[PDB]
RNA sequence: AAAAAAAAAA
């Protein structure tokens, strides 16, 4: 059940739950060595890159919102707009 | 704390992180850090199959499936509540599939 | 003995109300459901806001009379002499060259009379007291310290380029997305507080008798208050049955 | 005593009867409305007692906005406990007169075999009852009762459109509440309540009759 | 003690556990109740309310005009001299009426006695055996402490009357009601009374263990030695379990038992120690909503 | 042997793990005679209230509109469906049917087309009364003249009863044919749970005393072969009641033992038995303080002091507990040098 | 003590004492300047000092 | 709440106290006694005989033919003075609810003692009747003492039986005044009358005449949804929540409040929180089982073959996966085509 | 090693 593009309907703005995994599979991926998107300037925790590289808005995670009609829209990060 | 004993993460703790909204800590608490266990069922019955690993074989004796078995990852106390269950004269059938 | 029989009763209560209400979710399209997707609320707390980031906020035109309301709120653009002691040269040769001014000031009126007549119904009894996002008195103040806003000097905005920031600020308010009648009704349904709290204080007089507000200041307040009004709708998937027992 | 009261509790009856045809969309003129007590003292009487009106007199015939041959008879039968007799004769009226849609103002009750003639005769003419001391009070006049507004197919079908919805997964309201019982409503059909908030002001919810 | 209920069939109760003096066969609870007015009778309503007597080993409700005339009292007057001591009081003579209404029809002793025995529990045939039976709730379980012996039915007379009369003065409010927490009417018992109990129930069990051994031995003619009769385990066994457990009874039925009766002594300093010894308990348990 | 291991260095006979990897394997027991499940004997007098005594059919033909009503209003419930259609057949006394029973009519043709009416055998449903698990019959009107007024109904009788049942009857009465039919809510062949359910308590070497399933499960065993013993040898029908009320109080104070009304089963300590309700239903239980409330394995707990040097997303950690807790840190390049000296 | 770096970045987003501050139940905050810390505010931002 | 003159004058105000307060025969006399009358013309209380010849002047029926037996009544001036009541409405009382069988005289207005005098006709036709045996045959005394009896504990002379003691007071507050737009458009709160009962009663206490139907209201959730509906039931317990927080001073935000009052509200009728309410929902087994009754929830759920879809929170918890709530209501893909230029 | 009881801490 892939909703369109032009037909999603739900918010434009990641929260605080989409937020949290994200980083913390990112953190995990770098952790288990992966190649890290951005440069680096001596950041250590994996984590700490998470977070520099989620302001870039470069991070390879589609997010798949569930509808209760159990239908999912597919969102990527740099389609979701960051807010703290 | 004579027996080295954990804490006991109660029914609250479990009210108050689905507060919070975590569903990762709490699967660890609750699951990771309690007592993890994989079990083998029969895809057609849903009930517990025998599973040898040295040969790797699985046989369902309700069933005769020798294929058809997946593989299921689930708290120790869930698998006791399905055992006991089955002693209910119950067949909690656990649809993989 | 108060504190030891209650204790039992009041954590049954607890546990009871936590199991009555564990799967309560509000969900991505806004609507808040239960385990079983039946529909309970079609937005959380009927306006779809977290209770983390709202505040006790005066609406100041419900407890008003009728001459006070005239005098506090009707912009009378004939006393020239309030005009050049609030406005510069400039606005007074823009408000004069456009023809849409009285009109639109007029509209204003109406729309702040239509929006006092509905809230005298919403609140029977003479509440000015509501709990809203985005305290408008202290952003107002915010935006007044730090562009450095002289209230005993004549001001450079415009009371139409108010009204167009308000009514461009209000359409970008939004709770209920979509342009169908139901989605647009459920919309003003969701935004009438927040709506008549934004032209009961952001009206054509306080921001320029009272406030004098700058241009920048104005777009930076406007731009602020749209900010931190979709700071605090509520997150999809937030376990509000849970938080509210 | 018995004569004053009496013409008092008709007449707020009849008021309340009024106000409730009118509420489910039938004709009904601003003085039917209006009408004050001295109104209906000099338009049926005052003497219950002599027939001045008589129960059987007091009878409501109304008519749809929309269809004019889409009708409602009011019933005020006399008798306290309501027999299968006058509910054949209430039938056999509504047969002659080709109106599918009566409500019966009775006193005290029914049997459950009139309860259950009602039931079994409801899919061809609706043949709704009415307490007496329920219809002393419009409900809908309450401050804690909200707007009620039935929608029609259209209009339910376009709300199952907008929010996806399945008709199970809506909230529910019981075919005798009150509310449902005074505007008619009938299983299947989508109440809209239209409520004041104290934190958005109105809130807009949908129910369905179940 | 006299009691009044917010709810139930009854307006006031009078209760009594009554017991033999450092005897066996244990408290037995009688009760003398008024009924309540609130009974949906047509007939009912003319009598009013009605004095009825709860009976130990009797699942039925008597009245006490029955009870009187089962003593050996079958005319009115003598009765209503065991209750009512003044004849000059008005108020008491209304209240005593509708128990002589009801119970007209019972005259005479036996008649009496043969109403109690028929509602007995596990009834007897034949009248008469009945009657024996109800001798037997009349003697040896209504108000023990009275007397347990042959021609006490004066005596006894003269308290069920006692009870009535105050049954009577607390129904006008002449009388406050009792209280259950006043501590007046409340005994403490020590280590006494319930070693003393522990011990009638072991030496009971050590007479039946006796009485066993030499019925084995008296059957088969020969004689027995009284050594080897007595298990004299059975009392320090019995005594050192209900010492060191706290269960206070029979270890087989322990769970009909109160715990924690016997505790360690707690020895962390000398004022633990001295208030360890100097405890009272109450029997209520830990669990009462009731302030 | 088949059903699992016993110590920490056997294996299992069938699939040859230890007791870690080995789940455990059920066993069963043939019992000679049928008997009730307790727990499923407030469901199945809701049954027995329901269907026909004699004929086993349902009182109320399932082509009435009112079944169809009911079916249509409790599509996916069938709890509700259960409690409507006894509803529907409380007030039915009598097993009325017959496709000739309608002849009011005079000099009428008959209809080739015409539908199937009500089966019944004209038998009257007799009130069905408990004291326990001894289930009893009462006819208040009598039927024919071999037909005794008061009758105990045994386990056997409900068995065949519920037997003759057809799919479509069982569909309407809200229970599905394919998983849950109501003659197997009467035990016939009881689970014997494996050895990690009933687990051998070993307490100085050896294992002297197993727990309480196995000790009633011998009561079981011991029970069942007495009475197939006692049938095999045609013994009297008062010994074969007597062992069929044995069995039946085994069965069920294995299954539930709280139950009022019923002896207790008594165990050896003075005690009651703790049966499978037992471990389920409670605070303590395995739902409530097992699956709600599990232990944790990382873990501390300690008295707690001020310290007004500390902001307010720290805590102050003892040295013991921070080095008994640790946190399973994966190895990077980034960090291998400071992982390579810390182990 | 979390046991994996989803969960450790759970705690850090979601579980930390600074976003903790305002209750959802009353919209205020839960953590105040308590005791003689509040006791030397008072005598501290007096006029005399 | 009042209306009108009732609002503002505390005689109409006391007035629709006497019509709503539960007055009997208990409340308003002083004695009553039972004599023996053989001649009614020359009875023999002499206080009686200045009237009571009055009323035997022109008797509506034979002297004669009644029964000699007399029921004295006298009633309280002080009792008939707060009520407001009048004799006429006494004997019109008895006169309807004992019909023919009893007459009725009462005293002078202006006596010193309010006496009534009962008396019951010998009806000679209804003394031929037959089908009489062993109904507990009646003399005419004990007739008058429990007819007595009757209309001294049953018999209802003004207001509502349900209700009991009745306050009428003055708000201090501005919560029960009634809040008004003036001419200037101001809000003004005007101090009337209101009244508060023990015991509810709303179609007997809304349907009165000088009543308020809109303001009027209780604090029984269960009347409310019998009287109004379901939508006035959940405004009615919002309103009662914030009374009960509110007298303690303790604030809650409204949306954890309507969001429980819309919980209860949802399936049209009212849905406790208890076991009688979360139970019969139409969630998972093992969400229901993990509250209360964990055995005969499971038990149920496996005669009824009913199907657990795995959404809930606690089902999930029980499974070990990670829950459909929270961050977990979502899946994370691996995005193929965003993974660019690394290390 | 289990089960039960008792005494306590917040
Ligand atoms: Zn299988
Ligand atoms: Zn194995
Ligand atoms: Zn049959």
């Amino acid at each position: 059940g892939g909703v369109p593009k032009s037909k999603r309907i739900t918010t434009k703005y990641m929260t605080k739950y989409e937020r949290a995994r994200v980083l913390g599979t990112r953190a995990l991926q770098i952790a288990m060595c992966a190649p890290i998107m951005v440069e680096l300037d001596g950041e250590t925790d994996p984590l700490q890159i998470a977070m520099k590289e989620l302001k870039q808005k470069k991070i390879p995670i589609i997010i798949r919102r569930y509808l209760p009609d159990h239908s999912y829209e597919d969102w990527s990060i740099d389609e979701l707009i960051m807010v703290d | 704390r004579a027996r080295d004993g954990g804490l006991r993460f109660g029914e609250m703790e479990r009210d108050c992180q689905i507060s919070h909204g975590a569903a990762q800590f709490l699967r660890e608490r609750l699951f990771e850090v309690s007592d993890p266990y994989r079990v083998h069922i029969c895809n057609f019955c849903g009930l517990i199959a025998i599973a040898n690993l040295r040969n790797n074989t699985f046989e369902c004796k309700g069933c005769k499936n020798k294929t058809q078995i997946s593989q299921v990852r689930l708290p120790y106390a869930a698998k006791l509540l399905f055992q006991e269950l089955m002693s209910m004269n119950i067949a909690p059938r656990l649809m993989v599939t | 003995i108060d504190t030891a029989v209650k204790t039992a009763e009041t954590g049954y209560i607890q546990r009871r109300l936590i199991k009555a209400m564990e799967s309560v979710m509000v969900n991505y399209d806004g609507t808040v459901r239960n385990s079983v997707g039946q529909l309970i609320q079609l937005r959380y707390g009927e306006d779809g806001l977290c209770g983390e980031l709202v505040e006790f906020q005066n609406m100041p035109t419900v407890k008003l009379s009728n001459k006070s309301f005239e005098k506090r709120f009707k912009f009378d653009w004939s006393n020239e002499r309030l005009m050049k002691k609030v406005f510069t040269d400039d606005v007074i040769k823009e408000m004069t060259d456009s023809s849409e001014a009285i009109q639109e000031l007029e509209a204003e009126w109406d729309r702040l009379v239509s929006d006092r007549d509905s809230l005298r119904q919403i609140f029977p009894n003479g509440e000015s007291k509501v709990v809203l996002p985005c305290n408008l008195q202290r952003m107002i103040w915010n935006v007044q310290k730090i562009f450095h806003i002289n209230k005993r000097l004549p001001t450079d905005l415009s009371p139409i380029r108010v009204i167009k920031g308000v009514k461009t600020l209000l359409e970008r308010c939004v709770i209920v997305t979509g342009n169908d009648r139901i989605s647009k009704q459920a919309n003003e349904n969701a935004t009438l507080l927040f709506q008549c709290l934004i032209r009961s204080t952001l009206c054509t007089k306080y921001v320029s008798e009272e406030f004098r507000l700058s241009t920048e200041a104005f777009e930076w307040l406007v731009g602020e208050i749209e900010t931190r009004f979709q700071q605090a709708q509520a997150n999809p998937g937030e376990m509000v049955g849970a938080l509210a027992a | 005593m018995d004569d004053e009261a009496e013409t008092y509790k008709l007449w707020r009856i009849r008021k309340t009867i009024m106000q409730l045809s009118h509420d489910r969309g039938y004709l009904v003129t601003q003085d039917e409305l209006d009408q004050t007590l001295e109104q209906f003292k000099e338009m049926f009487g005052d003497k219950p007692s002599e027939k001045r009106p008589a129960r059987s007199d007091l009878i409501v015939l109304v008519a749809h906005n929309d269809d004019p041959t889409d009708q409602m008879f009011v019933f005020f039968p006399e008798e306290p406990k309501i027999g299968i007799k006058t509910i054949k004769t209430y039938c056999t009226r509504m047969q002659e007169e080709n109106i599918h849609r009566a409500i019966v103002v009775v006193q005290g009750g029914m049997t459950p075999s009139a309860k259950q003639s009602l039931v079994d005769m409801a899919p061809k003419y609706i043949l709704e009852q009415f307490l007496e001391s329920e219809l002393l009070i419009n409900i809908t006049e309450h401050e804690l009762v909200p707007e009620h507004v039935v929608m029609t197919v259209e209009e339910k079908q376009e709300l199952l459109s907008r929010y996806k919805l399945k008709e199970n997964m809506l909230m529910r309201i019981q075919a005798g509440d009150p509310v449902a019982r005074y505007f008619g409503l009938k299983r299947g059909q989508v109440v809209k309540i239209i409520r004041s908030s104290e934190t958005a002001g109105r809130y807009i919810s949908y129910r369905l009759v179940c | 003690y006299v009691f009044s209920m917010k709810d139930g069939k009854y307006a006031f109760k009078t209760e009594i556990r009554s017991c033999l003096e450092h005897s066996s066969r244990p408290t037995s609870t009688l009760w003398v109740n008024m009924m309540a007015r609130g009974s949906q009778n047509i007939k009912k309503s003319a009598i009013g309310q009605r004095i009825i007597a709860i009976l130990p080993y009797i699942k039925q409700e008597i009245p006490i005009m029955i009870v009187f005339r089962a003593l050996g009292f079958v005319a009115d007057r003598d009765i209503l001299e065991h209750i009512i001591y003044d004849f000059d009081d008005p108020e008491m003579m209304e209240m005593v009426k509708p128990s002589l209404d009801e119970a007209f029809v019972v005259q005479e002793q036996n008649v009496a006695l043969n109403f109690i025995g028929a509602r007995g529990a596990r009834p007897g045939v034949t009248k008469d055996k009945r009657i024996k039976y109800a001798k037997e709730i009349l003697q040896k379980e209504m108000l023990p402490h009275v007397g347990v012996s042959d021609f006490c039915e004066t005596k006894k007379a003269y308290f069920l009357g006692y009870m009535v009369h105050r049954l009577l003065l607390a129904s006008l409010g002449r009388r406050e009601l009792d209280d259950r927490d006043h501590y007046g009417n409340k005994r403490l018992d020590l280590a006494g009374p319930l070693l003393a109990f522990l011990f009638r129930g072991l030496f009971k069990n050590l007479m039946k263990e006796v009485r066993m051994y030499t019925q084995k031995f008296i059957d088969r003619g020969k004689d027995f030695n009284l050594e080897l009769a007595i298990k004299t385990n059975i009392i320090t066994d019995g005594l050192r379990y209900s010492l060191a457990t706290g269960n206070w009874g029979d270890q087989k039925k322990a769970h009909q038992a109160r715990a924690g009766v016997s505790q360690v002594l707690n020895r962390l300093t000398f004022a633990s120690t001295l208030s360890h010894l100097r405890r009272v308990n109450s029997p209520i348990g830990r669990d009462g909503k009731l302030a | 042997p088949r059903q699992g291991v016993i110590d920490r260095t056997s294996r299992c006979q069938t699939c040859a793990g230890n007791m870690t990897e080995c789940p455990g394997h059920f066993g069963h027991i043939d019992l000679a005679k049928p008997v009730f499940h307790i727990g499923f004997i407030t469901k199945t007098i809701k049954i027995l209230r329901c269907v026909c005594f004699y004929c086993s059919k349902m009182l109320v033909s399932p082509h009435n509109p009112k079944i169809k009503e009911i079916v249509m209003k409790s599509r996916g419930q069938p709890r509700k469906r259960l409690a409507y259609v006894y509803d529907l057949c409380k007030g039915k006394t009598i097993c009325e049917g017959g496709e000739d029973m309608d002849l009011t009519k005079e000099n009428q043709q008959p209809d080739p087309n015409k539908k199937p009416g009500h089966g019944g055998c004209g038998h009257y449903q007799p009130s069905i009364r408990r004291t326990g698990l001894d289930l009893t019959a009462e006819w208040k009107h009598q039927n024919e003249d071999s037909q005794e007024k008061k009758i105990v109904v045994s386990a056997e009788r409900v068995w065949e009863i519920l037997k003759h049942i057809t799919d479509e009857e069982c569909f309407i009465l809200g229970m599905d044919p394919k998983y849950a039919r109501p003659d197997w809510m009467i035990v016939t062949v009881l689970p014997v749970p494996p050895l990690a359910v009933r687990p051998a308590v070993v307490m100085f070497g050896a294992a002297k005393n197993q727990d309480d399933l196995t000790h009633k499960l011998s009561d079981i065993i011991k029970a069942n072969n007495e009475l197939r013993k006692n049938e095999a040898s045609g013994a009297a029908a008062h010994v074969i009641q007597e062992n069929i009320k044995m069995l039946q109080f085994h069965v069920a104070t294995l299954v539930d033992n709280d139950m009022p009304g019923m002896p207790r089963a008594m165990q050896k300590s003075g005690k009651p038995l703790k049966a499978i309700k037992a471990r389920l239903k409670g605070k303590e239980g395995r739902i409530r303080g097992n699956l709600m409330g599990k232990r944790v394995d990382f873990s501390a707990r300690t008295v707690i002091t001020p310290d007004p040097n500390l902001r307010i997303d720290q805590v102050g950690v003892p040295r013991s507990i921070a080095q008994n807790l640790t946190f399973p840190e994966l190895v990077t390049p980034f960090n291998i040098d400071r992982m390579q000296e810390l182990v | 003590v979390p046991q994996s770096m989803e969960t450790r970045a759970e705690v850090e987003n979601i579980h930390i004492t600074p976003r903790q501050i305002i209750t959802p139940q009353a919209n205020k905050p839960v953590m105040g300047i308590v005791q003689d810390t509040l006791t030397a505010v008072r005598k501290m931002t007096k006029r005399d000092v | 709440f009042l209306t009108g003159g009732a609002a503002r004058d505390a005689e109409k105000a006391k007035n629709v106290l006497c019509r709503l307060e539960h007055t009997t025969l208990r409340k308003v006399t002083a004695n009553t006694a039972i004599y023996y009358d053989p001649d009614p013309q020359r009875t023999v209380i002499s206080e009686d005989q200045e009237f009571v010849n009055v009323y035997y002047e022109m008797p509506d029926f034979d002297p004669t033919r009644i029964s000699p037996w007399l029921l004295r009544i006298e009633l309280d001036r002080k009792r008939m003075t707060d009520k407001k009541l009048t004799m006429e409405q006494i004997a019109e009382k008895i006169n309807v609810g004992f019909g023919e069988d009893l007459n009725c005289i009462f005293n002078d207005d202006n006596a010193d003692k309010l006496v009534l005098r009962i008396r019951i006709m010998n009806n000679e036709e209804n003394k031929f009747q037959d089908e009489d045996e062993a109904v507990d045959k009646m003399e005419d005394d004990m007739f008058l003492r429990c007819i007595e009896a009757n209309m001294l504990s049953d018999m209802t002379l003004q207001g509502i039986e349900a209700i009991g003691k009745v306050y009428m007071h003055l708000p201090q507050t501005d919560s029960k005044k009634r809040i008004v737009i003036t001419e200037t458009g101001e809000f003004k709160a005007i101090g009337e009358w209101l009244l508060e009962t023990d015991g509810t009663s709303m179609m007997k206490v809304l349907s009165e005449r000088d009543v308020d139907p809109i303001r009027t209201s209780s604090n029984d959730i269960c009347e409310i949804f019998q009287v109004l509906g379901i939508e006035a039931v959940r405004k009615s317990v919002e309103k009662e929540m914030n009374a009960v927080l509110q007298f303690y001073g303790l604030y809650v935000n409204y949306r954890h409040l309507a969001l429980l009052c819309d919980v209860m509200t949802a399936k049209g009728h009212l849905m406790a929180i208890t076991r009688h309410g979360i139970n019969r929902q139409d969630t998972g087994a093992l969400m229901r089982c993990s509250f209360e009754e964990t055995v005969d929830v499971l038990m149920d759920a496996a005669a009824h073959a009913e199907t657990d879809p795995m959404r809930g929170v606690s089902e999930n918890i029980i499974m070990g996966q990670l829950p459909k709530m929270g961050t977990g209501c979502f899946d994370l893909l691996l995005d193929a085509e965003k993974c660019r230029f690394g290390i």
